[PDB]
């Protein structure tokens, strides 16, 4: 079996990091102002 | 034939560094805020 | 098996969904009064 | 008749050991009254 | 050689939802102010 | 002789299996209890 | 501390 | 635990 | 990893004085 | 793997208000 | 290592002050 | 240790009428 | 051996769920 | 015992104060 | 806070 | 990354 298997990469998708969805943007609801 | 020469291994223990140092954990604020002034 | 060893694979892409939108925090405070 | 002269080395690192504890630091007490909303 | 394919096995992944979640609740949610 | 890819193979070992609800976070908190 | 989450205080509560 | 940033989070001594 | 479940907990004080 | 970490409950900015109250 | 701690938002809502 | 992560968080709501 | 696994640990994780001023505004 | 080698089940016994409390706050 | 000072 | 935690409002205090 000289190189068995083709070095299967990190199954998929590299790239640790994701934060990916962003719910919202900002600017919790109701009525703007300074109270 | 022969005696042979020191070596092996496979995993002798494994340890791992230490964690970290202090962090800051959860710094307060204060008793109550709003104002110092005599109420 | 010659292959391949190298523990490659850490994590990946999509990781922590973190989808980091914020719908609202702070914006129109709800009619505060 | 002689066997060979396995003298096992020992480890260089060996078990070291690090505590691992990982950094619990959580200076967090800034609680001295801040000037409480009491006026 | 292959004497009985010596654990030869299937290599399964990480089952169920991996990806550790974890509830989050916060301050409530603030009430409609007048 | 030679193994048929000698050693095991029992990969999925333990398991988490994270399937939380998604909304992990607040979904939309707790409705505005209005007040005066 | 963390795992006490929903309302482990008055939290909308104006006071008592 | 759910390991989250809980705690009531809200004020209550001057809300009522 | 969370810091203290919102570290301060209860940040306003529970003033509920009954 | 490279993991395990934190950051829960990130709040950043929730509220950040002023003397809105 | 099970390093598992970036930033736990570092404050839940510090408080509301009274004034 | 995945180079610890996206860490954007502090103080939520210092608000109310300070 | 079935020794320094181990085992003895309580919490060691101070909850710390009370922290009650009391002296504040009005109460 | 061949056995293993394994850190501490957990830490002591700790936690009580410093969550929140205010039995004495009335802010009326 | 535009107050309490 | 030195010098970067300013999440809520930090370096913002207005008062």
């Amino acid at each position: 079996a000289p190189g068995s298997q083709g070095a299967p990469g990190l199954q998929g998708a590299p790239g640790a990091p994701g934060s990916q969805g962003a719910p919202g943007l900002q600017g919790a609801p109701g009525a703007p102002g300074s109270q | 034939g022969a005696p042979g020469a020191p070596g092996s291994q496979g995993a002798p223990g494994l340890q791992g560094a230490p964690g970290a140092p202090g962090s800051q954990g959860a710094p307060g604020l204060q008793g109550a805020p709003g104002a110092p002034g005599s109420q």
